[PDB]
Formats: C-alpha cells, structure tokens, sequence
C-alpha cells in the first residue's frame, strides 16, 4: 500500500470508464437497452419515442461522467501544482518551510 | 395597423411575432433581404413589409431588482 | 450506427460538442500538468562516469 | 451487429454461445453452422486530427488518425496514431505541435519527429 | 463504443530523462543549476 | 410544331472545373461581418462539371436528370439560351414546368404539355405541339467574344421551386473566370410537383439553321455544410466547403477563415461495413 | 525620481493618460480583446 | 500568445454564454424550438407536451452551463489565490521560494 495515491487515480478513471459503459445496457425505461432491436422490432412513430427515451438516459450518463472527470482533474491539477512547487522548492533549492 | 417605433411593444411582422423596441436603423439591406441576425442568431434588424425601411429591434430593458 | 439515433440526437443540440470540448481540455491539461512538474530544466545534465 | 471477425484462443463450453467482457459486451462468439469461436472485434474507431502552421505561413496540412492502424486507413505509424502528409525524419528538434507519444510536429512541409 | 485512450505527450522513457537531468543537476551543481547555469 | 435537326456534328461532352462557383445565399437573413454555418444542398468546390457547347456544327440540347438541384452556369452573348424544360415523363401523361423567356417577358407554365424531340426558338436576320390541362401560370419581368456570365440555381424543397440567379460581366473568352459571386435569390414558385428531368431550350439563327456562339455548364447540388463570410455591408465574400480537404474542415470547425498553428480535432474515421453476414 | 539610475517610467501610472495607467499596463490593456 | 492566459477566460466566458444561447435555437424533440409556434399551432394538451419537452432541454442546458461555471469558478479562485500569494510574498517582500 506504499503508491496508493497513484493506484486510486488508476482505479477511479477505470471505475468510472467501465460505469460510463455499464450505462448502455441500461434501457432508462424504453423497451431495450439496444438500438437495434427498437430499429427492427418497431415503426418509426413508436421508435421515436424509444430512442428519445435511450437518448437521454445516455446523455444523462455521459454528462455525469465528463462533470465527475472535471472534479476528477481539478483534484489531479491541484496535485500535480503542488508536485511542481515541490519539484522547485525541495529539488532545485533548500526550503525553510517547515514539513 | 400603424407602425409605432422607440416603444417596447409586440410586434409581428410577416409571420415573425416578438416583443422589442423598434428604432430607425443605419443597416442597409440588400433588397432580397427580410430579416437581420447578430452572432448569436437572435433577430435583431429587420424589414417593414408595407414601407421598404430597416428597424432595429433592441431587446426591452429586463434587469434584476436588488 | 444508427442514423435515425444522430438524427435525433442533432435536435438537442451542441452538448455533444461541449462534452468533447471538456474532454479535449482535460487531455491537454494532464499533458500541461506533467511538462510543469517535469520539465523544469532545459539542460540535460548527465552525472559524471566515475 | 457491426465488428471484425477474427479466429478466437477461447474456448467455450457446450452449452454457450456468445461471450461478454467486463463491460457487457459481445466480444466472443461461436458460429451456429461450424463450431468455431471468433472473437469480435470493434471496427476501427479514431479521432481524425489536423495539423498545421498559420494560414499565413502555408496551407499545408496533415492528417492523424488517432488509435489507427496504418494498413486499414509520407504516411507514418505512431504510437498516437497513423500519421499521413508528414516526413519522419530522425532528427530531434524541440516541439512544435504535439501528436503524442514522445513524437512532435513542425513546419520548416511538414515534418513529423 | 466511442472510446478512446490518447498516449500522453511524455513516455516513461522522457520522463525517467528529465528525472535524470533534474538528479545530475543537484548532484553535481547543487542548487545553482534552478536559478542559472549549473 | 416539331422539327427534326439531323445536321448535328459527333463530339463528346466536355468537362471542367467548378472552382469556387455555385454558392448562393441559404436564407433570406441578412448577416453582418459574421461567419455563418449551414448545411443545405450546394455545390462542391473544384468539382467537375459538365461542359456544353453551342458553336458553328455543335446544338446541344440534351435531356438531363435533374437530382437534387441544378446549377447552370452561361458564358452568354446575343442571348441564345432563352428558358428551361422541367419534368419527369416531359410528355402529356404528367405534368411538366415550362420556362422560356421570349423578345417581351418571362413566362412560367406548370401544364399538361406535349413537349417536342427536339425543342428549340428561331431568329430570323417549335417547343410543343399541345397544352391540356393547366394549373399555374406566372408572367414576370425579364431575368436578362462572351460578354454575360449567368448564374443560376433550380432546387425542389417540399414543392417549393427556388431559382437563384447572378448577372455577372466578364470578358474571358473560352472558359468560367476563377472569383467568388454569391447568388441572390430570384424567385420562389409554389408548383408542388414532381422533377426528375431538364432540357436547355435554345434559339436558332437563320439567315438551313445556324446555332450561334454561346456555352453552359451543369452541376449537380449535393447536401453538405458551407461556412458563410458576411462582410459589414452583409454580402458573402468568401466561403469554406466543410467536406473539401482537411484544412477547410479545420477552418469549419473551428468557425475561422484563419487558423492558429497547432493540432485541431476535427472529425472522427469510421470504417464502413463492406458486406451483410448473416448466419443462422 | 531620483532612485540612483534606476528608471521605473514603465511601470509607474503615466500622467498623460487620462486613465492613468503605466505604459506596460496600458499595453496589457489594449493587447486584450 | 503573451497575454494568452487571460485570453483564453475571456474566450471560455463569452463561448459558454454563445453556447447558452444558441441552446434556444434547438427544439429537443419538440415540433419547434419557439413556444409561440407551438402555442399558436396546437391545442394546450399537446401543446403542453411540446413545451415540457423545451423546458427540460432548456433547463438541462442551462445546469450544465452552472455546473461548468462552478468548476471554472473554482479554478480561478485557485489562480487568484496564487496571486494574491505572489502579491504577499513576491511584491510586499523578498521570497526564498526558488521559482
Ligand atoms: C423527331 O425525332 C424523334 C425521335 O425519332 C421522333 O419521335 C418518334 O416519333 C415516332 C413517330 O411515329 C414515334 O413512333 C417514336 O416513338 C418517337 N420516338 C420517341 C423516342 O418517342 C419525332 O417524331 C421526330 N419529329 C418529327 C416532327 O418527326
Ligand atoms: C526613463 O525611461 C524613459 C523611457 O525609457 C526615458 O524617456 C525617454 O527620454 C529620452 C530622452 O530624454 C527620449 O528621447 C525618449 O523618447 C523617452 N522615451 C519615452 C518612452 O518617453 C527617460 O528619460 C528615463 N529617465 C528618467 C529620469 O525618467
Ligand atoms: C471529369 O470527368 C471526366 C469523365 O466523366 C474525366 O475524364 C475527367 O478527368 C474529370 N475531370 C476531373 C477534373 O476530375
Ligand atoms: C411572348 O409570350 C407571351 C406568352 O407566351 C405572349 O403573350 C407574347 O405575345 C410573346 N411575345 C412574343 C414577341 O412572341
Ligand atoms: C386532362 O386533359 C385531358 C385531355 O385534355 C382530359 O381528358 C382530362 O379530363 C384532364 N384532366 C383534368 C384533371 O382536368
Ligand atoms: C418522382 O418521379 C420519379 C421518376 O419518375 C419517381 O421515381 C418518384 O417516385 C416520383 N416521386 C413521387 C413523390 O411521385
Ligand atoms: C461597404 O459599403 C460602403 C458604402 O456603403 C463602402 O464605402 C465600403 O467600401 C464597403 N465595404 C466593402 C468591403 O466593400
């Protein structure tokens, strides 16, 4: 448990990738969760209304998914700021700031 | 009707229906040309049908109450 | 694949653009963010041989 | 569905007949007429990229497929990426214009390193 | 499915480099290497 | 009255580069020192159109397919093209779409008309044969080395006929000048009739016939995205095809004539199913 | 502003511009749009 | 490109509130993006419906305009304290901080 920092940016992107996924196979209250199905089984009035329902499920998901990646990224940038400040101020000189 | 400018009234000119203030405008049309639209596609010039003249249609003063 | 989904999807718009766009300046960002903890000299200095 | 057949390693029990990976989708299947697996492929998704100078300077341009074999799109292969209108070149400069990959893009047509 | 996985700018080879640089500068030059010529 | 013309001379079509010609205005908007994208049926930039000529022995008066819109490009003097047949069976069976514009005005027929083999007008120094059954008729005012060049767009969109039209002065004597003119719309007819087909109507000259000195041009009118430059005076100047090459695809998405250096993702690759594979 | 030498006319407000900006300022002012 | 910085919240700013206009112009699945046309062209009962429709899409599109706000806000209210840091411990004394 030495580089857990590391492992749970890895874990989180990865988690959230395979959610972003695991969305697609929900139906979000339309007949099926695949757009094939609704293109052959049905006309194009109900369809509409089908892929409406699978459309918005699925934007909903992605929408969750790039707010909680920006969250995600600005967590990551303060970090990756206070790694370059420490790369100036510890390796390239000798700090008096204690800790 | 008549044409009343520099009033916040509703105007509906050729099937094209909004509320704004109607002042004289300095924007030369082309003669095919009916309407008028900014960057954000929002109509703010456009043409009498009666009397070819150019009005430009400035949004009425909303703004918040603090 | 499906055309009649993009075709539907056109009617909501440029979310999909914005979606991207945040994508895009994440990617570019995790890039800045290494070249500023990284990249913090231009001299490749190398250690002596003995 | 839409995918690119390919000869599978796995090998599937009796009783089954498509295969599903970590994120429920279709990655393995076996042909109802000869008992055989195939894996299933996605066809080749990529983020198609420009890359050029100022208008001012020249109207050059190259194209990077991003993920993108070279053999199923001055063509060049990276790591980002197939490259096309780019000279690879094995000098080193400072970077220009990013592709990715450790490899940078410039103008001096335009070359790729 | 319309995801995609981009290689960042910098390979671990690059990045072990200027790691390099940044450890040969302190050893051999101390601190004056971040604030001038080493 | 119809006339057979057996004196024709073999030659094959010609064709030729479209440049940046064939853009028209989409709407009747006007714009402001805007860029402005929209996606309609225009023509594609260096594309190859096809080239026809009227010379002295050369009559070219084909049947043509229409599509989804036609481009007609005149290098003109004298006035020889005088109007357009439009159709689909161009026989009494259907009804068809007339436009000629003889020494007074323009005419505008939607009929039931016995179009000719050969149509054509004479000038001294025989189009159809019968009319049954009308339902449209419009009379307007006149539209009109090579001294005219004549710009027009045909689309049918939901029954609406839209002719757009440009007058422009050259003086180049063989082929179409390279330059930016934007079309203006002309004129809207509510026809709501079916198109397929098109024939150029000419005029002849007798002093047999002689066919005097002029050339046009077809193009065909494909669904892809402009991006529009409108200027503080509100005409279009320039334009970028989204679908040309990459750097016009840049400039498109990113709503600029002008790009920075650097890389810019502007679409995505696909690769197309090449077969159906269906296994039961 | 006698400061030995040292000539701060850049950075200092320029009392010819009526928004009193320093030359540096007024140039970072008018450089965005 | 000095002064690109700024520049860039400039052009972020005033392209997310093009983006929240141009929002307007879409219908989201209704008949028409403008409720006058569907208030003059159908009955309330359906009429409702095509407005429900621009309502929930107008009001997604201006969440995710707030939501990306909130998260640029929170990126430079981390930029302006760097700078009031700077200001403290560059301009109003001499820093031993290398860099
Ligand atoms: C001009 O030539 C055309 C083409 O041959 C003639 O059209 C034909 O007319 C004959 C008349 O008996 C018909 O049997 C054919 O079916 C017609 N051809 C087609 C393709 O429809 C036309 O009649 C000629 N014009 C004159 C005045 O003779
Ligand atoms: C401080 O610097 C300014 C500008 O760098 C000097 O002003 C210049 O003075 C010379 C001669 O006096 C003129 O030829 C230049 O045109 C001036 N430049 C500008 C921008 O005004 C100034 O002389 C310097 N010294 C002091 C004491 O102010
Ligand atoms: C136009 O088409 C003809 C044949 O249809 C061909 O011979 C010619 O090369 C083409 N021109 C261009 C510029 O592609
Ligand atoms: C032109 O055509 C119109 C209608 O077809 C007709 O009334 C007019 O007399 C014609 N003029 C000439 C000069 O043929
Ligand atoms: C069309 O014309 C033919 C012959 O002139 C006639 O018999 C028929 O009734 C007409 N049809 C209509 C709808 O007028
Ligand atoms: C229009 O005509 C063409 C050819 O005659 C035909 O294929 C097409 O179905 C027609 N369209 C309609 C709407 O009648
Ligand atoms: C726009 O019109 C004015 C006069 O109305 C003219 O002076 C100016 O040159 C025109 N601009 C362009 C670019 O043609």
């Amino acid at each position: 448990s030495a580089l857990g920092k590391l492992q749970n940016v890895v874990n989180q992107n990865a988690q959230a990738l395979n959610t972003l996924v695991k969305q697609l196979s929900s139906n979000f209250g339309a007949i099926s969760s695949v757009l094939n199905d609704i293109l052959s089984r049905l006309d194009p009035p109900e369809a509409e209304v089908q892929i409406d329902r699978l459309i918005t499920g699925r934007l909903q998901s992605l929408q969750t998914y790039v707010t909680q990646q920006l969250i995600r990224a600005a967590e990551i940038r303060a970090s990756a700021n206070l790694a370059a400040t420490k790369m100036s101020e510890c390796v390239l000189g000798q700090s008096k700031r204690v800790d | 009707t008549n044409l009343v400018k520099n009033k916040c009234v509703n105007f509906n000119f050729n099937g094209l229906t909004g509320t704004g203030v109607l002042t004289e405008s300095n924007k030369k049309f082309l003669p095919f040309q009916q309407f008028g639209r900014d960057i954000a596609d929002t109509t703010d010039a456009v043409r009498d049908p009666q009397t070819l003249e150019i009005l430009d249609i400035t949004p009425c003063s909303f703004g918040g109450v603090s | 694949d499906s055309t009649e989904c993009s075709n539907l999807l056109l009617q909501y718009g440029s979310f999909c653009t914005q979606l991207n766009r945040a994508l895009t300046g994440i990617a570019v960002e995790q890039d800045k963010n290494t070249q500023e903890v990284f990249a913090q000299v231009k001299q490749i200095y190398k250690t002596p041989p003995i | 569905g839409t995918g690119v057949l390919t000869e599978s390693n796995k090998k599937f029990l009796p009783f089954q007949q498509f295969g599903r990976d970590i994120a429920d989708t279709t990655d393995a299947v076996r042909d109802p007429q000869t008992l055989e697996i195939l894996d299933i492929t996605p066809c080749s998704f990529g983020g198609v990229s420009v890359i050029t100078p100022g208008t001012n300077t020249s109207n050059q341009v190259a194209v990077l497929y991003q993920g993108v074999n070279c053999t199923e799109v001055n063509v060049f292969q990276t790591r980002a990426g197939c490259l096309i209108g780019a000279e690879h070149v094995n000098n080193s400069y400072e970077c220009d214009i990013p592709i990715g990959a450790g490899i940078c893009a410039s103008y001096q047509s335009i070359i790729a390193y | 499915n319309g995801l995609t996985v981009l290689p960042p700018l910098l390979t671990d080879e690059m990045i072990a480099q200027y790691t390099s640089a940044l450890l040969a500068g302190t050893i051999t030059s101390g601190w004056t290497f971040g604030a001038g010529p080493a | 009255q119809c006339v057979n013309l057996r004196t024709r001379t073999q030659l094959p079509p010609a064709y030729t580069n479209s440049f940046t010609r064939g853009v028209y205005y989409p709407d009747k908007v006007f714009r402001s020192s805007v860029l402005h994208s929209t996606q309609d049926l225009f023509l594609p930039f260096f594309s190859n159109v096809t080239w026809f000529h009227a010379i002295h022995k050369r009559f070219d008066n084909p049947v043509l397919p229409f599509n989804d819109g036609v481009y007609f490009a005149s290098t003109e003097k004298s006035n020889i093209i005088r109007g357009w047949i439009f159709g689909t069976t161009l026989d009494s069976k259907t009804q068809s779409l007339l436009i000629v514009n003889n020494a007074t005005n323009v005419v505008i027929k939607v009929c039931e008309f016995q179009f000719c083999n050969d149509p054509f007008l004479g000038v001294y120094y025989g189009v159809y044969s019968s009319a049954n059954n009308c339902t449209f008729e419009y009379v307007s005012q006149p539209f009109l080395n090579f001294k005219n060049l004549r710009e027009f767009v045909f689309k049918n969109i939901d029954g609406y006929f839209k002719i757009y039209s440009k007058h422009t002065p050259i003086n180049l004597v063989r082929d179409l000048p390279q330059g930016f003119s934007a079309l203006e719309p002309l004129v809207d007819l509510p026809i709501g009739i079916n198109i397929t087909r098109f024939q150029t109507l000419l005029a002849l000259h007798r002093s047999g016939w002689t066919a005097g000195a002029a050339a046009y041009y077809v193009g065909y009118l494909q669904p892809r995205t402009f991006l529009l430059k409108y200027n503080e005076n509100g005409t279009i100047t320039d334009a970028v095809d989204c679908a040309l090459d990459p750097l016009s695809e840049t400039k498109c998405t990113l709503k600029s004539f002008t790009v920075e250096k650097g890389i810019y993702q502007t679409s995505n690759f696909r690769v197309q199913p090449t077969e159906s594979i269906v296994r039961f | 502003k006698d400061f030995g030498g040292f000539n701060f006319s850049q950075i200092l407000p320029d009392p010819s511009k009526p928004s009193k900006r320093s030359p540096i300022e007024d140039l970072l002012f008018n450089k965005v749009t």
